[PDB]
């Protein structure tokens, strides 16, 4: 039902900026996993960017690098994963999902069985961090034919012909890594989507300097693993500080 | 947009982070510019024979084949510098980091001798040189980590995931996604994203240019087949390359059986795995049935690679070239066998070649043929390993 469209135009007539956490499902656990993102909706996340446990992530840092660990050690499988989008969905119906996904585990069952079941469970958008844009074409067709959103990493990198594939051919929302003030311009000018800037968003000083900047919204990745890999001791000192940090960051971007 | 095909036939490609993209048009376009440059190939062929000491011998087995009609010859790659065909490649891709005028080169390695490969060639080229390599490849590799840490190399033990190859293969690219403008990551295979494999292939096809301009002097016709030991396909594809247009030579590569094919451990994906997407390549892979890569077995370590170069899998299903097995005992009688009637150790990577060329002789032997069996590599580093199997076995 395009969750992003209208997310994106709420935020727009309050004049806000979305915050979007990241975590892995099953990180540390089924269980926790699913109160930590629950945590995560109620302390004020606009959306959400969940990553599917996988054995060779070459694209993530060891933060979440141990995040799979600490999912694979649960024995969380892509198979409990959609049980749990699934669980979630009917938890959260406006909120928009979006997979990180590594291009093995969409390839695996046929790329169009992946999407399909996507859309089953209710999943809005899907990244796959290791196909890039020249490489798109089977997977954001399989996308589109399931109501699902390509979602494409724009890098700081970005020549004009990249720009303008990422505005073509992408859905949802722009993935940001990035002075991005000049590839804020350019993806407007091409009419992308919103760009999320999504790159060591630790401080709510940065959530505010990115809608400042021009950006829809900013995602924080490792930020919030952090504070899981830190507290797993302490099941509810982990929620605990979870919900501060998201509350503090949702608040930087009114 | 590449000016080259990242294809052969379904497989290949160039699965990497966008933030990579970049770095491989770049690498591209040196390469497909060097193969242009005669000054280029005068220095490559420059290296390859006043330094790693190209070309390499073509032996003929006296006493191996006795009882039987088949004519074995053997391409000493083992002679090479370093004593493994990887000395090839690593010469030409340092060049080609020169080209591009970086300074630094970027290395993964399970075994430990692509590292020594690499450490070797940045020493000659000077180029900094940082390697990443499996914390449980690190232990049972010492010996290689402190050749490359000899010839100037740092080093780095990954324990990230499996601690083994595919995650030295994973850290190594992380490296190079923030570091491609001054430095060069030096792929092991024949393997990973465009235009690696194309790049290995050309930087190793000398292998069979030599072998077929040998084979014609001293037999004065081509061989029935070229045998290959397939890890990533390095060593095959520089034998296959120059003989794929000759269609009356056959083409067979040997994959790792390990302990057998019906027992799972083994590390022949290209028969007997599953296509997937991984290390930037749609290929045959190692992998269990929920998508998560596993890696091979075999009592080669060189052979330790979870998948297998995408033109391999697009030889194998035009039919061009045969795939087959060999077990860890089939290579190790091979090993033993090429020792007592030769008087060469082979490498247990190249054993696997020899071994299935030994079942060729052995179950047809009154069969008339010219065989070429790619010995890859020497076997000093492995006489430990078939020390202590020999030891345990009674
Ligand atoms: C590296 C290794 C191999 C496997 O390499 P390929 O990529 O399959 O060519 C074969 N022989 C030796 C001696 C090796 O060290
Ligand atoms: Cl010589
Ligand atoms: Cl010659
Ligand atoms: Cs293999």
């Amino acid at each position: 039902m395009e969750r992003y469209e209208n997310l994106f135009a709420q935020l727009n007539d309050r004049r806000e900026g979305a915050f979007v956490p990241f975590v892995t499902l099953g990180d540390p656990g089924i269980e926790q996993s699913l109160k930590i993102i629950d945590t995560l909706i109620d302390a004020g996340a606009d959306a959400l960017e969940l990553g599917v446990p996988f054995s060779d992530p070459l694209a993530d840092g060891p933060t979440i690098q141990n995040a799979n660990l600490r999912a694979f050690a649960a024995g969380v499988t892509p198979a409990q994963c959609f049980e749990m989008l699934a669980l979630i969905r009917e938890k959260h119906p406006t909120i928009p999902i979006g997979l990180l996904m590594y291009a093995n585990l969409v390839f695996n069952n046929g790329i169009d069985a992946f999407y399909a079941r996507c859309e089953q469970v209710g999943v809005d958008s899907v990244l796959v961090a290791d196909v890039p844009v020249e490489e798109s074409a089977p997977f954001r067709q399989a996308a589109l034919r399931h109501n699902i959103a390509p979602i494409f990493i724009c890098p700081p990198n970005a020549d004009d012909d990249l720009l303008r594939q990422v505005a073509s051919y992408g859905r949802g929302y722009t993935y940001l890594l990035s002075p991005l003030h000049h590839l804020i311009e350019k993806l407007k000018e091409y009419h992308a989507a919103p760009a999320l800037q999504g790159f060591g968003i630790s401080s709510p000083e940065q959530v505010s300097a990115a809608v400042r900047a021009g950006a829809a919204g900013a995602i924080s990745g490792s930020a919030i693993v952090k504070i899981i890999e830190k507290n797993l001791a302490s099941p509810k000192q982990m929620l605990a500080e979870l919900r501060s940090f998201v509350s503090a960051m949702k608040a930087a971007s009114r | 947009t590449t000016l080259l095909n990242p294809y052969f036939g379904e497989f290949g490609g160039m699965y990497v982070p966008q933030i990579l993209m970049p770095a491989l048009n770049q690498l591209e376009e040196a390469f497909v510019s060097a193969q242009k440059d005669p000054e280029f190939q005068a220095q490559f062929a420059d290296l390859l024979k006043n330094y790693a000491g190209r070309p390499t011998a073509l032996t003929k087995c006296q006493n191996i084949t006795a009882g039987t009609r088949t004519t074995l010859y053997l391409k000493r790659e083992d002679l090479l510098h370093g004593g493994a065909h990887k000395t090839n490649q690593v010469l030409g891709q340092a060049l080609l980091a020169k080209r591009m005028g970086k300074s630094e080169i970027i290395a993964e390695t399970g075994a430990g001798q692509h590292g020594v490969a690499s450490a070797l060639a940045s020493a000659l080229l000077g180029l900094k040189c940082r390697i990443y390599m499996g914390a449980k490849d690190v232990e049972r590799q010492s010996p290689n980590v402190f050749r490359m840490r000899l010839m100037g190399a740092e080093v780095i033990p990954v324990h990230s995931g499996s601690a083994t190859l595919k995650d030295a293969c994973n850290e190594a690219l992380r490296d190079w996604s923030g570091s491609y403008e001054t430095a060069h990551y030096m792929l092991g295979t024949a393997a990973g994203p465009h235009p690696y494999p194309t790049i290995v292939r050309e930087f190793q096809r000398m292998i069979g240019e030599e072998t077929k301009a040998q084979i014609l002097d001293k037999e004065g016709r081509l061989p029935d087949a070229v045998i290959a030991c397939v890890g990533g396909g390095s060593n095959a594809i520089g034998m296959f390359a120059d003989f794929i247009n000759d269609t009356s030579v056959g083409l067979i590569g040997v994959e790792p059986g390990g302990h057998g094919i019906e027992t799972g451990e083994h590390g022949a994906p290209l028969k007997h795995g599953r296509v997937g997407i991984y290390f930037g390549m749609k290929a045959p892979m190692m992998q269990t049935a929920d998508g998560q890569i596993e890696e091979s077995y075999s009592i080669s370590a060189g052979l330790d690679f979870p998948s297998v170069g995408p033109q391999h899998a697009y030889l194998n299903s035009i039919g061009r070239a045969d795939y087959v097995s060999i077990t860890d005992d089939e290579a190790l009688e091979a090993f033993k066998t090429l020792c007592r009637h030769e008087g060469i150790i082979p490498a247990l990577e190249s054993s696997h070649a020899l071994a299935h060329a030994l079942k060729m002789m052995r179950e047809q032997p009154e069969k008339e043929q010219l065989l070429v069996v790619n010995l890859s590599g020497r076997g000093d580093k492995d006489i430990f390993t078939v020390h202590d199997i020999l030891k345990a076995r009674g």
